[PDB]
């Protein structure tokens, strides 16, 4: 019946946690790596793909990894239909503060207000919510760069570098010794990409399995630039950087 | 496993009832014993109704509605706060829209299908409250037995309780003698006295526990207690 | 936990265990009928089995009339077999002044099959799994059979018939149509066309029947009506007056 | 959408809802405070160990109601700051209608009125996350302290904090802390805070955060460098051996 | 377990679920209610069984006669056959009021074959347990049709509850070869009393009660009437003067 | 586990039967009405030696010439406050008088009392119907003083003097030989008291227990710490004189 | 369009005693010119003592004064036939008006 | 009344993902095969179409349908399930910026808000997943044609020449064999008869095969001589004459 | 129809609102006060219809002050400029379409620049050095701009707006019944209750 089959995963397990905590931190291992790295002149964020073949396209080449505002991005670890919900989602939820005090939105407005979204699922409803973590990253007038991770618990945990998929505690490690107060673009590119190439199970890094998107300060002026690299500009960092393979 | 047939609404028992009326019937013997009977213009209802200390006293089932009419409940009272209080309402509404007296078998009409509405839309349990209903009109006393099942009937006069079926069958051979006796409505409260003391097998007859309830032509609704019942003690 | 005895959902075989007793339970009322189409008509046959005398013969039909240019046929449970027909019935004249156009094949078999496979969504309303068959003639294409399967899938049909001898008049109908290159039947005089499909349902069962053992029914065009005792008698005799 | 009830009813009396709500406060980090004459001083810690984040980029139980009101939580991100918003609006609430701050025992009952519609109406599950409510009245200087559970049942107490291994560490406050004699200078009861707040966190000065709350619509947070000036002390006399 | 104890909302192998299958027993643990379709008119037929002597005669009515051209009775359980009858009623009045015309027998049958099969679609829905005999005059001729508690009716020239249905079809094939199309009705009320005094023989156990409520195409012409005074004591007594012991 | 509509075998429901758990882990409270006064009292225990009983109230006023207290969960306490106080207001907004205490409580058990599955125009959305046992005690301007219960179970049954708690099953035992007409209202301050004191697990403290009164003057009081402190004092001098 | 006026005439005192309360009202019922009913009592009695008759549209207080008899009923389901008080058991009529004060 | 059961689906599993979207994909690799390609020059929607009965008419079924002018698609999978989506999507294209300015968006952000509803029957209460996976090519402004994979999950795939339905694993391994820059709009065609006929058996006819083109516009599919504004409707389906013609060149 | 003033000079900004409580017939008291009290460096004044004005209390500054609770930061005017006037102008289409005159000042510490702002019933924001509102613009504008100058200290912008309230006194029939001088500078509001005694 519909009373005898209703386990009601949404309330309080004797686990002394949820059930749909623990459990949807493994469809995020099975996730694409996505690692966030905020550096002095900008933001980086590198994320995998999925099952990369010949013919596969890539022109939007953005799946895990998108952008909101101009001056603020957002990555995703999940399901990537589960995550397009609250994508333009967070548009809308932007444009109306647009609407508001006409100007650019702070991080931290946006971060708890769809951590409820998935939080209010399991509070009422019956719902479930969303397996898929949240990476904020944007700017500020204030505190300038700002770089947030979110989780399917609905918490939020702020990092200059953050590591989620498969290897989380192992990426993350290579990358806490190796920080450092100051890095520019480059310097956190290098790193970035050392760390992925232990993170799957393929040969060395190539260009097709790797979803860049970053932000610096300023393109022909010194502020609010950022851009979407083609995979055509991610081959030729690979010779900037000095690493092939 | 029997709350197959049982815990669920809408299933149907291998014999066709719902297990939640046999509980809803077993709930009449968990109350107080009433007793209650009519005789042509005047109806006597004798409720018995205990107690769970020696310094406890009961609470009311019987709820007047007009001076025509009156009802004695038995079993546990859950809803009667509010579905009697609403069917006194239709009492009130019938008078002061219609206008007409409101016989007891329009009234147990619409309380056989809302009873059946909680098992027939999931979301609600049944009601499970056994109800005795007298009403007075130009056609003389009319009594309703309802039971949580939806029984619909009119008799002279029953006894629903605990250990009550005793009394209730020895009425039987005297039942036309006291259709046939009116103008003496004493009498008639006293011939309902005597079903009490055949109904108790455990302990004797009460004074503050004992509620008699009467209805007639000139004679309206009221509730005997304390020193009005002290001569049919 | 798993089963689809109550909650619905994918087995493990890539079948619903709902469909399967859907396409378990089809022939079990036990009754047959046939479903042809003519050149400018279409002609349809129902078996009818009344072993009772205190039965009136003019009310049970598994044949009823939707507009007045379709025809209908339904074999599965009673009580499930008018819920289909009254929401086509209701249906019909909605479209008719919605669009500005009577009700055809290629609609009332799509929103029926639509209204149906909502049913696979929803967990809690239970979904149909009586047979549904929309005939009719249209007066610009021609006829059309639409043979409206439990799960939503319809697809045009030249002819279509029930129970599990469905396959075995197949056969005989498979043989003319091939050497003949025709869907429908070229034929005209449809009082000879009904007598046609009987001799394909004789040699299916193997006994005759009387006038009210046998319901028939005729499309015509732009009229749709039901044989009466004495139409159907006349057929059952003049048949016999050939082979 | 849903028409029944999230909750369940044991027959035991104590609520399976109930039951586990207190244990996601066991999970969480620990929370400690104590009152005082002029002020009330709250401290917390952090579960995670490696810090890349900063203390003004990311709050986590920092939480104004009113000037003089800090609310302090131990718990998850997401439930908690539920009750602290709506208590901002039932703050302003009070505001928009009595003209007057609300005091601590009125806006902690709305706090508990919204865990109350939890463990009564159904449709809706309760929080586990406890809070600790704390300010100050207007026109008062004696702060108040209220331990708030999931239940919605508060009580008044002196020195009280929730969190892991919390009751153990309190009974360190049942003997040398006395309510009856409370410390006269803001630095005595962080004194009696730093000592607590090593016996969970342990080692380390990053998780380690304390929170003071001061009249005149001033709060304080407490930098590292000041909270190993009594850790040093705390060696002094205690390895000494008389 | 099986599906068919709890959930309707599920296919039967054989059409017809075990839940649906239990209401079956409950049409025939009722008591005996026949009915009549002759030349004449559509007579009905109702019983009830007095098992204490505090029931009083001429009071319950099982047959609920929808204004004075429509009549209906049930059988078994008595909340599941009123709340069919509150449906007839209450639309009896709204199809008076759209085409202020008395409603037809067969206009009458869909209203409640719609109903019923309604319930059965919804596992939350609860259907009944009980059959459904109706009938009347319209203006076309006498017409009766009893709901089977699955939902599915069709023409019938008698009805048959409680007592077995073969019990009943004794005496109803007989008078089809006597009377073709029935002819006088009037008799056929002294038959009711007789094909209701055969089920008293394994029935017996108290004294029984009947009560006979009908409807004439000729006498009443679309009005109603009801059996009482010499006409009452004239049928019972017909019933026992066959068999006198 | 289930829905609320399986019955027990009496006929009564689960989250009824069970909920005399959460009466017995609530506080020990002993109410009772004697000719002048009405006592009230309570049993805070402790918690813990630094649990502050300031600023807990474990006994609440519905209006002046009345009173009201609990034992168990306070959810389903402080939601009467909502409801019992404002239909207190309600009837001063309409008939401008004091409630009579037999009807309020039967006007209060009506609101008190509202639970099931689901319903759309009640809410239905409490599951267990009560957690706390709520005294009602006060002062009629007809008959007088009364002494009310809220029971789990929604009713209402008139108490000449009331025992909850835990250990209500030995106090209430011997309370019918304690309880009669001709007690007075300084006769039965200590009495309460000395019964509290056995059910009581450690010594009698002003911050262990609360105990008010209801005055038909001046209206409901609650006795402060010192003035508690003097009816401890008196107990003491009174046990030793009982000797 | 609607005219909530129309009202039959009629002139009816209240007067308070020093132990009684007289209630006098004239059975006259007229329409603009002609007359409709020579005997038409409006002075009813909702009992206990309480006797209230209305001034103005018919079926203005007749909805209300009967209702209010019933009003007054309801009052003593709950009290156990307590008797209402008499200063405030018109107060009750205002809020019931209001209801209909738009 | 209606809609009682706010309840979601099957939980989260022991190996991570959902036990709907495993079972999902049976009925894909039961179903029909289909497939298709992008050659600049145009873009060959193919597939299969299964015939239980001889008396059945194909003429009736299509398994292509037009969306919009310049969007095609092909599904594989149960039948019905398809039909749902034409009754749904089209309305909430139609409420699309179809409505807000001149168009129906481009075929990448137009399935991305279509396979959005079909997340949300995977995640509301009381709904239920389908079995059927779709293919949706389509012709857009700046970036010319599009070729997406739809899972029943929603996730759009940006591929070149991909096949799905029974047997894709060895379907697909064909396609990347011949591949370049850009190819004829005629060989686009024979290269699919030479993989969707020649993986499957039973079926020789054409009718049975629905095969149709993108980027080809007739003048006679406008319905007016006026100023040509845009093209047209560049969907184009072959008859059953023209599908055999194409195999008897091969 | 009270009369409204204000001036922003180089370095911060001053308003000044006539004090009156009058419908119609009478003046009840001769000190009233519209408008609230923002962060320090944020000021609003208020004019148009009593009925209404008087009405505000706590609208827009309890979200303002929400977010000065949550970030403990003080947003510019300017962006506050365009919510108070965004709810305003969806009123004009609602039921109850609402009548009041807005000023909008206060000091924005990002850019270190004064903000006085000009709003209508109408909805029509304008950066302005000054403001007015009904018949107070009739009897300035002409004297407001032409002895004003960019460089014009705190102090000879005081006996500027005293200057402008001798043609107030005369000119206009409507008495102001005394005013209130609120400048705002990067230290934050100063309250001067000194004008006829100053």
């Amino acid at each position: 019946g519909s009373r005898r089959y209703d386990s009601r995963t949404t309330i309080f397990s004797p686990e002394g946690r949820l059930y749909q905590v623990e459990y949807a931190l493994e469809s995020i291992s099975h996730a694409g790596t996505a690692i966030g790295i905020m550096a002095s002149d900008g933001i980086v964020l590198a994320a995998e793909r999925k099952v990369t073949s010949t013919l596969l396209e890539q022109d939007t080449s953005t799946e895990k990894l998108y952008k909101l505002n101009d001056k603020i991005a957002v990555a995703v670890a999940g399901l990537t239909a589960d995550a397009e919900i609250l994508i333009n989602t967070a548009r809308i939820h932007a444009q109306n503060y647009l609407k508001t005090y006409n100007e650019d939105i702070p991080v931290e407005i946006l971060v708890r207000r769809l951590s409820d979204i998935k939080q209010g699922y399991t509070q009422h409803g019956g719902l479930r919510p969303f397996g898929v973590s949240f990476i904020y990253a944007g700017y500020d007038d204030r505190y300038g760069y700002q770089l947030y991770t979110s989780n399917p618990s609905g918490n939020y945990t702020g990092w200059k570098a953050i590591s989620v998929g498969a290897n989380t505690s192992a990426a993350q490690t290579l990358l806490q010794m190796d920080y450092k107060d100051d890095m520019k673009v480059d310097d956190a590119i290098e790193l970035a990409l050392k760390t992925l190439s232990k993170t799957t199970d393929s040969s060395a890094l190539t260009y097709d399995r790797l979803e860049f998107a970053t932000i610096r300060k300023g393109a022909n002026d010194g502020e609010v630039y950022q851009k979407i690299f083609k995979p055509q500009e991610i081959k030729d960092i690979l010779v900037k950087t000095g690493i092939t393979k | 496993f029997r709350n197959n047939y049982d815990g669920d609404t809408v299933t149907f028992s291998p014999t066709g009832r719902l297990f939640q009326v046999e509980y809803a019937l077993e709930a009449i013997k968990q109350g107080s014993v009433t007793v209650g009977l009519r005789s042509n213009t005047h109806a006597v209802l004798v409720a018995l109704k205990r107690n769970a200390d020696e310094l406890s006293s009961y609470q009311k089932k019987i709820i007047k509605c007009d001076e025509h009419m009156g009802l004695s409940l038995a079993g546990l009272a859950p809803d009667a706060r509010v579905l009697s209080n609403y069917l006194r309402q239709q009492c009130n509404y019938s008078s002061l829209v219609f206008n007409r007296k409101l016989a007891v078998e329009r009234a147990g009409h619409l309380l056989c299908d809302k009873a059946q509405k909680n098992t027939q839309s999931y979301g609600g349990r049944p009601y499970g409250v056994g109800l005795l209903i007298i009403g007075y009109d130009k056609s003389g006393a009319h009594l309703l037995e309802f039971q949580p099942s939806g029984n619909v009937t009119e008799l002279y006069g029953t006894a629903i309780g605990a250990r009550s079926q005793g009394a209730k069958t020895y009425l039987e051979r005297t039942l036309d003698t006291f259709i046939k006796i009116d103008g003496n409505p004493d009498e008639l409260i006293k011939a309902g006295v005597e079903a009490i003391s055949q109904s108790l097998r455990d302990e004797s007859l009460t004074v503050d526990n004992l509620s008699i309830a009467i209805v007639g032509k000139d004679t309206p609704f009221t509730i005997y207690d304390g020193e009005a019942v002290a001569k049919y003690i | 936990a798993g089963y689809d005895r109550h909650i619905t959902i994918f087995s493990p075989e890539g079948r619903l265990y709902q469909v399967e007793y859907a396409f378990k339970a089809t022939n079990q009322t036990n009754i047959n009928s046939l479903a042809v189409r003519g050149k400018d008509c279409t002609v349809v046959i129902s078996q009818k089995k009344v072993p009772d005398k205190l039965l009136d013969p003019t009310t049970v039909s598994y044949i009823f009339c939707i507009s007045r240019t379709i025809g209908m046929v339904v074999n599965g449970p009673i009580p499930d077999a008018r819920n289909a027909a009254l929401r086509a019935k209701a249906e019909a004249a909605e479209f008719r002044y919605k669009y500005g156009y009577d009700m055809p094949c290629d609609v009332l078999a799509k929103r029926m099959a639509n209204l149906s496979q909502i049913y696979t969504q929803r967990a809690y309303m239970r979904p149909l799994g009586v047979i549904l068959t929309f005939v009719s003639v249209d007066e610009e294409l021609g006829p059309s059979i639409y043979k409206t399967d439990p799960a939503g899938y319809y697809v045009g049909y030249k002819a279509t018939a029930t129970g599990p001898k469905q396959q075995e008049i197949t056969t005989n109908l498979e043989n003319h149509f091939k050497k003949s290159k025709i869907d429908h039947i070229n034929e005209e005089s449809w009082e000879k066309v009904v007598e046609f499909a009987i001799t394909h349902m004789i040699d299916a069962l193997g006994t005759e029947f009387s006038k009210n053992d046998l319901e028939v029914g005729v499309a015509t065009k732009d009229k749709f009506f039901t044989l009466s005792a004495e139409n159907i008698e006349e057929r059952l005799v003049a048949i016999a007056e050939q082979d | 959408g849903y028409d029944r009830a999230l909750s369940i009813f044991s027959p035991d009396g104590h609520i399976f809802q109930v039951e586990y709500a207190l244990e996601a406060v066991k999970r969480g980090t620990c929370a400690v405070g104590v009152k005082g004459k002029n002020c009330v001083v709250l401290g917390c810690e952090r579960r995670s160990t490696l810090k890349l984040q900063d203390t003004r980029i990311t709050p986590s139980k920092v939480s104004k109601i009113d000037s003089h009101v800090v609310l302090s939580f131990s718990g998850l991100n997401a439930d908690s700051r539920i009750l602290i918003e709506k208590a901002r609006v039932e703050a302003q609430s009070h505001r928009l209608t009595l003209e007057d701050p609300v005091t601590v025992e009125y806006l902690t009952r709305y706090v508990a009125g919204v865990q109350q519609r939890y463990t009564q109406s159904g449709g809706v599950r309760p929080f586990g996350v406890s809070t600790l409510i704390a300010g100050f009245d207007p026109r008062d200087d004696e702060p108040k302290l209220y331990q708030t559970e999931p239940s919605g049942i508060y009580s008044s107490w002196s020195a009280q904090t929730i969190g892991r291994n919390s009751k153990t560490v309190r009974e360190f406050l049942e003997k040398n802390y006395d309510r009856k004699e409370p410390p006269a200078t803001v630095e005595e009861c962080v004194k009696l805070t730093v000592r607590s707040l090593l016996e969970v966190v342990q080692t380390g000065a990053k998780n380690i955060e304390i929170t003071v709350v001061k009249p005149d619509s001033d709060i304080v947070a407490l930098s590292s460098e000041e909270i190993n000036q009594y850790v040093t002390q705390i060696e002094q006399e205690k390895q000494e051996q008389q | 377990g099986t599906g068919y104890d709890l959930s309707n909302s599920v296919f039967s192998p054989d059409g017809r679920n075990f839940q649906v299958e239990y209401a079956v027993k409950a049409v025939e643990n009722g008591t005996t209610s026949i009915g009549i379709k002759c030349n004449d008119g559509v007579v009905f037929a109702v019983e009830k069984l007095i098992t204490s002597k505090l029931l009083v005669p001429q009071k319950n009515v099982k047959i609920q006669v929808v204004d004075r051209h429509i009549g209906c009775v049930y059988s078994g359980l008595i909340p599941d056959g009123r709340h069919l009858v509150n449906r007839g009623r209450e639309e009896a009045a709204s199809f008076k009021k759209l085409y202020k015309t008395p409603i037809p027998i067969p206009a009458f049958a869909d209203r409640l074959g719609q109903y019923v099969q309604a319930h059965t679609l919804y596992n939350s829905v609860r259907p009944f347990g009980v059959s459904t005999i109706f009938g009347g005059v319209d203006k076309n001729g006498a017409h009766l049709y009893m709901l089977e508690p699955s939902g599915s009716y069709w023409g019938y020239k008698g009805a048959a509850t409680g007592k077995g249905r073969q019990s009943a079809k004794a005496e109803l094939e007989k008078l089809v070869d006597h009377h073709p199309e029935g002819l006088s009705a009037r008799e056929a009320v002294k038959q009711a009393a007789k094909i209701i005094y055969l089920a008293h023989e394994d029935n017996k156990e108290k004294d029984f009660e009947l009560e006979i409520s009908w409807c004439s195409l000729s006498e009443t012409n679309g009005l109603h009437k009801f059996v009482k005074g010499d006409l009452l004591q004239e049928a019972i007594d017909f019933a026992q003067k066959e068999i006198n012991g | 586990d289930r829905g609320v509509s399986t019955f027990s075998p009496e006929g009564r429901l689960f989250q009824v039967e069970y909920s005399l758990e959460a009466i017995k882990l609530g506080s020990t409270a002993i109410g009772i009405a004697t000719k002048e006064g009405v006592v009230l009292g309570v049993e805070k225990r402790a918690t813990s030696p630094l649990l502050e009983s300031d600023s807990i109230e474990k006994i609440v006023e519905i209006d002046r010439h009345i009173g009201c207290a609990m034992s168990g969960l306070t959810a389903d306490a402080r939601s009467m406050i909502e409801h019992a106080r404002t239909a207190a207001v309600t009837h001063n907004l309409y008939y401008d008088e004091d409630i009579n205490v037999e009807s309020l409580t039967q006007s209060v058990c009506d609101l008190a009392l509202r639970f099931g599955e689901g319903a759309s125009g009640e809410e239905r959305l409490m599951s267990r119907p009560f957690g706390v046992a709520l005294l009602i005690a006060g002062h009629d301007a007809d008959d007088g003083y009364q002494l009310f219960h809220a029971e789990p179970s929604g009713t209402f049954y008139r108490y000449n003097a009331k025992a909850i708690g835990s250990g209500s099953e030995g106090a209430q035992a011997e309370l019918l030989n304690e309880w009669h007409s001709s007690l007075t209202l300084k006769e039965a301050e200590l009495l309460v008291l000395k019964i509290l004191k056995q059910v009581m697990e450690e010594k009698l403290d002003e911050n262990n227990a609360q105990l008010s009164c209801i005055t038909k003057q001046d209206g409901f009081k609650i006795y402060d710490n010192e003035k508690t402190a003097e009816l401890i004092k008196e107990l003491k001098e009174k046990e030793a004189a009982e000797s | 369009q609607f005219n909530p006026y129309g009202d039959n005439g009629g002139t009816i005192l209240g007067i308070a005693g020093e132990d009684f309360a007289v209630l006098a009202g004239d059975t006259r019922n007229i329409t603009d010119y002609s007359i409709n009913s020579r005997y038409e009592p409006k002075v009813f009695d909702c009992g206990d003592n309480i006797v209230m008759s209305a001034n103005g549209f018919a079926a203005d207080g007749d909805a209300l004064v009967k209702r209010f008899k019933n009003s007054v009923k309801w009052y003593h389901f709950d009290h156990n036939d307590k008797k209402l008080s008499i200063n405030s058991a018109a107060r009750n009529i205002q809020h019931l008006l209001y209801g209909k004060r738009f | 009344m209606t809609d009682r059961y706010s309840f979601s689906l099957t939980t989260f599993s022991p190996s991570g993902k959902l036990g709907q979207i495993d079972y999902a994909l049976t009925a894909v690799k039961q179903g029909v095969t289909s497939l298709g390609i992008k050659a600049t020059n145009g873009v060959v929607i193919a597939t299969e179409k299964k015939s239980s009965s001889p008396l059945a008419m194909s003429e009736t079924l299509s398994k292509v349908s037009l969306l919009t002018p310049d969007i095609g698609a092909v599904y594989s999978g149960m039948g019905p399930d398809y039909r749902v989506l034409v009754d749904k999507s089209r309305k909430v294209a139609h409420t699309s910026y179809k409505r807000i300015y001149g168009e129906y968006p481009p075929t990448k952000l137009l399935v991305s808000e279509v396979a959005k509803i079909m997340q949300e029957a995977t995640q509301s209460g009381g709904v239920r997943p389908f079995g059927v996976s779709l293919l949706i090519a389509g012709h857009d402004e700046f970036n010319g044609f599009s070729l997406y994979q739809v899972d029943p999950s929603g996730s759009y795939f940006p591929w070149k020449a991909t096949a799905i339905g029974k047997g894709s694993v060895a379907a697909k391994t064909f396609l990347e064999k011949r591949w370049n820059d850009e190819l004829e709009l005629e060989d686009a065609i024979h290269i699919a008869l030479l993989t969707l006929k020649e993986s499957v058996e039973g079926e020789f006819n054409g009718d049975t095969i629905e095969l149709a083109i993108i980027g080809d516009e007739n003048p006679d599919l406008l319905g007016y001589t006026g100023i040509p504004t845009d093209k047209g409707p560049r969907f184009r389906k072959l008859t059953s004459q023209e599908i055999n013609d194409r195999l008897e060149a091969l | 129809m009270d009369i409204i003033l204000g001036i922003r000079v180089q370095d911060s900004v001053i308003l000044a609102s006539s004090k009156a409580v009058t419908r119609g017939i009478s003046v009840l008291k001769d000190s009233d006060d519209k408008t609230r009290q923002l962060s320090p460096h944020t000021l609003m004044s208020f004019a148009g219809e009593a009925g209404d004005t008087v009405q505000f209390a706590e609208y827009i500054q309890a979200n303002i002050q929400l977010y000065s609770i949550r970030e403990d930061y003080e947003l510019s005017p300017q962006a506050v400029s365009s919510f108070v006037r965004q709810e305003l102008a969806k009123s004009i289409r609602s039921r109850r379409p609402y009548q009041v005159n807005v000023l909008i000042g206060g000091y924005d510490k990002k850019k270190n620049k004064p903000e006085l702002y000009q709003i209508d019933y109408l909805g029509t924001k304008v950066e302005l050095p000054y403001g007015a509102h009904g018949y107070s613009g009739f009897y300035t504008f002409s004297l407001l701009d032409h002895h004003y100058r960019p460089d014009m200290t705190t102090e000879e912008g005081l006996d500027l707006l005293k200057l402008c309230v001798q043609e107030l006194e005369k000119r206009m029939p409507m008495d102001f019944k005394g005013v209130i001088v609120k400048i705002v500078d990067k230290d934050g509001i100063r309250q001067v209750d000194d004008f006829q005694a100053q």
